[PDB]
């Protein structure tokens, strides 16, 4: 009996392979690099073994077959389908997106029956209970009926309040499900995720030995957000013209003062690999922690409760 | 503390005050009274260590009685040095009202623990000192390891530094609120000092020595006039000397003695030591994360007529300094060294050349401590830097004054009036001559009278 | 009409002033630094105005008087009492501890008369009101009596329900009060709070321009947890001896691998100020997320309510 690896850890490693392979590095050299950049031993250890099969001439799909407890049949078959059709690069990109969606979906059920389940029942009906409680404090409230009506009519008139309760529920469910003219101002720009991916990809290709400009030309083809792709094409164009990497970055808001100051140290030290690896892991951990996801809850929490109470009042 | 009955303490005016190294410390007013002593020996069954105290102080302690302190300690608003001593004290009094509801004015110890040479060598070793007249003498003050360690952190902290097993030695300075200074060497644990933690304090005592110190025979009046001159036409000077020969004092003396009221002066120190009775003056102190060079570099930038660097210790600042000399400022500073290869070596080793320093440095005084058994003498052992030589050994130096220790005299050694001529002209040179022979102890008053 | 500032935001700023002032920086320079390190404009903007009055020579208490909607009369008087007695440093430490207790107490009622007082009356009797109102739906319920008994006997039989209501109260009070041999193994060590405070204090003194060693000597006197104070004295002793900051930290479990690795970059980059500022913000947000103080409320909330209702029915 052997277990797989964490959703996080499959993610990091599938992303960074998709990135290196789409860069045109040899598959064995891709494998070496991610092993050599890994923080957990079990990952570095496997990936040396997967690479050892690839250097004997086996496909990546057949090399991953040595770890069927980590890469399931559906994963290998996606790899092997990519290898058979000449699309290994685009199926690894697909697998990296898959692994990222899988980890995010995992954190986000589990987060908060555990504690999340007990707290989510408990929040979803708190208000609608308060509500039924104030409306059960006797008879002849705001909007009721007298108890002697026929039951069906009494229940139908209150339908107002039964409705204001359900809406209260739907709202707190929406906040728990989501949550775990200047035309250019409206476009989605770079997020935390997209900066973390960029930084990991670059940390990865630099630690492997690719130059900055070779890494940027690969990255500018594998960036998902269009505005970032436009940013990165401008950064690469600036650097290729002889401008200093920290200066191409400093023009773009998405790189903090420090990301730039830290990169600026890396330029003068020949340690941009180390700099980018630590930037990337800082960002990856900031990402997985992630404050507006909790304030907007409370907005809809009490705002709906209060809407019910006002609803029958009137 | 413990005695026999309180009545017996009061009758015999004695009080036990501790127990250490199997002995009972007994404070006693009448230590010649063998009857009382033998009574205490028999009644306690303990071996005694006798300490003489004034009768009324013993009585006061008996009635008053480290606990009241154990609580006043947990009062952050007391240790805080940011608070003026005048107010802090008040809190300690009012807080002490807790026990008995009075104000005690002047708790000696409660204050003693909140608010020329001291040698503290190891654990359970009696402190030694250098007395102004008696010289090296033993003292009645000893600390065992715990007390040593506590002193050691105390002194370390008041001097602004953090001694620990990671940083066991510490060469700092205490700033007494009376502006006065003292050099403190200090060691924690036993890693460098097997004999235990230890500290030494060479007291300054300041409020700054003046030219009134031809009293102390250090520099002759003639030479001080020559320097007075020199400093007026902006000849740059460094005071060199081994540790504690008087470098900083002498420097501060030369600047203080001049009328600097009409010139913008301008000082960069790692900590305050320089006192000047002058108005056009900018005082600059190294702060967290600033090099000496940051402050000099940005300071030379304004228009100082005179620049004073406490002591050159990062020579990246040294470099700025000698640069300041070559633009033509009047620069002055201190350097730890004992003769000419000492300094020049010391100056050249972070990359100033002797053409820049020696060529733009005018005068270099060398200070000493001479001892003849118990006199403590600080003298200017000796130096006019003429310049550089093309194809050379470089540093061209003409020694104006030497000091003979055998007769305690300052001799002129081949200096001529034609040497110190270096004047832009006749009237300027004449002014120098007049100050040479033509040119009240407190600094404020002395400055006040050089001003005129 | 003007409002104050958030409980969080008073907290951060009172902490960081207490820290700088107890460091022996000039009060105006303390003021400048916290303004210049602030993330919200309204804080940076005020603190420039408070500093502008302090540079005209006014006391801090009289300078804060320009914002009476933010610093109430009790706050200024604490400051002014510190300024009059020569204890500004220790009253700011007191005020920082006060502001920290205030923010923590706020999050922690609200999570799941001000708002805390009104919400705490309102939660403490919600259920027991529900209860009295189901038991007032007519006569001959489960466990009642007929109204014709003598009153004293009727009231004594119901004593069951009067008791189940009081227990319900005691419970919701407990949740609101709580909720806002190897001898060395038993001592409270450094927590998340204490690391967040440390990091903020250091980020603060470095961003202001103090060296590392000057900041550590101040911090080692203002650390509340004794074991951390002992840790920090050892870190400062190691650094003062010439050991590298990341290496003194790496000896102590309280600093993660990421913290040390990030600090170790900051040493080689001359960007420790900011490495510490980003570490501190990350920690402060991890602290304020750290969620079981609200789920356990609700467990006892409805669990007691339901226990009452069950109680009489039976």
């Amino acid at each position: 009996g052997f277990g797989g690896v964490e959703g996080k850890d499959i993610l990091v490693f599938t992303r960074q392979f998709a990135t290196m392979i789409d860069a045109g590095l040899p598959l064995v050299q891709c494998l070496d690099i991610l092993a050599s950049q890994m923080d957990n031993p079990s990952f570095k250890k496997v990936l040396f073994a997967i690479k050892s099969k690839v250097e004997q001439g086996s496909t990546f799909a057949d090399a991953l077959k040595e770890h069927p407890k980590v890469f399931d049949e559906l994963y290998v078959q996606l790899c092997a389908a990519g290898e058979v059709g000449g699309i290994l690069d685009a199926i690894l990109n697909r697998l990296a997106a898959y692994r990222e969606k899988n980890e995010k979906l995992k954190s986000k059920v589990k987060s908060a029956l555990v504690a999340i389940g007990v707290t989510a029942v408990l929040l979803l009906k708190v208000t609608p209970v308060f509500e039924k409680m104030f409306a059960d404090f006797g008879s002849e409230l705001p909007g009721p009926t007298q108890m002697i009506v026929n039951f069906s009519h009494m229940a139908q008139e209150y339908f107002f309040h039964v409705a204001g309760s359900i809406v209260a529920v739907v709202m707190s469910f929406t906040w728990s499900y989501r949550q775990p003219l200047f035309m250019p101002v409206f476009g989605p720009v770079l997020r935390k995720v997209a900066v973390a991916r960029f930084t990991r990809t670059l940390g990865t290709m630099i630690s492997s030995g690719v130059p900055i400009l070779d890494a940027l030309d690969v990255t500018a083809k594998t960036a998902g957000n269009r505005t970032v792709e436009d940013a990165i094409i401008y950064v690469r164009g600036k650097i290729a013209e002889g401008k200093n990497i920290a200066g191409p970055l400093a023009e773009t808001k998405v790189f903090p003062s420090m990301v730039v100051q830290m990169i600026g140290v890396g330029e003068a030290t020949g340690a941009m690999d180390t700099m980018l690896n630590k930037i990337a892991d800082f960002y990856d951990d900031e990402v997985d922690a992630a404050a507006m996801i909790e304030p907007v809850l409370m907005v809809f929490l009490g705002g709906v409760v209060g809407g019910f109470l006002i609803g029958m009042y009137l | 503390i413990k005695l026999v009955p309180k009545e017996v303490a009061e009758k015999h005016l004695v009080v036990p005050v501790n127990r250490a190294g199997p002995s009972l410390i007994v404070a006693m007013c009448d230590p010649s009274n063998i009857f009382a002593v033998d009574d205490l020996k028999f009644l306690t069954g303990y071996n005694i260590e006798t300490v003489v105290a004034s009768e009324v102080s013993i009585r006061e302690a008996i009635e008053r009685y480290k606990g009241p302190s154990l609580e006043d300690i947990v009062g952050d608003v007391g240790d805080d040095i940011e608070v003026t001593k005048e107010e802090t004290e008040n809190i300690d009094e009012m807080a002490k009202a807790a026990d008995d509801a009075p104000v005690v004015k002047l708790v000696n110890l409660i204050l003693m623990d909140a608010i020329s040479d001291i040698h503290v060598e190891p654990y359970e070793k009696d402190f030694r000192v250098r007395f102004r007249i008696d010289g090296v003498m033993y003292e009645v003050m000893r600390p065992p390891m715990k007390l040593r360690n506590a002193i050691t952190s105390r002194l370390k902290i008041m001097a602004s530094l953090d001694i620990s097993e990671r940083r066991l030695p510490q060469d700092g300075r205490i700033k007494i609120k009376m502006g006065g200074g003292k050099e403190m060497d200090f060691r924690v644990s036993v890693c460098p000092t097997l004999f235990g933690e230890k500290v030494v304090m060479r007291l300054l005592d300041k409020s700054n020595l003046q030219l009134d110190m031809t009293k102390l025979g250090f520099d002759a009046q003639p030479l001080a006039w020559f320097k007075e001159a020199i400093d007026r036409p902006y000849g740059m000077v460094l005071v060199t000397g081994p540790t504690g020969s008087g470098k900083t004092t002498t420097l501060y003396s030369a600047l203080s003695s001049l009328n600097g009221l009409d010139t913008n002066i301008c000082t960069a120190e790692d900590p305050v030591e320089f006192n000047f009775a002058g108005i056009n003056q900018v005082q600059m102190h190294d702060d967290i994360g600033l090099n000496f060079a940051a402050a000099l570099r940005s300071f030379l930038r304004q228009d100082p007529d005179i620049i004073m660097i406490g002591e050159i210790r990062d020579f990246e600042t040294a470099e700025i300094g000698v640069k300041a000399a070559l633009t033509g400022h009047l620069v002055l500073s201190t350097l730890h060294t004992n003769d000419a290869p000492g300094t020049v070596s010391r100056l050249l080793n972070m990359g100033i050349e002797p053409f820049l320093v020696t060529a733009s440095l005018n005068l270099i005084l060398a200070q000493r401590l001479a001892r003849r058994l118990c006199p403590a003498c600080k003298k200017p052992a000796e130096c006019r830097d003429c310049n550089d030589r093309g194809y050379r050994g470089r540093v061209a130096i003409y020694e104006v004054m030497p000091f003979w220790d055998g007769l305690k005299e300052l001799v002129i050694n081949g200096a001529s009036a034609a040497e110190l001529k270096q004047e832009a002209i006749r009237l300027g040179m004449s002014s120098l001559r007049m100050s040479g022979l033509r040119k009240a102890t407190t600094l404020e008053e002395v400055v006040g009278n050089t001003a005129p």
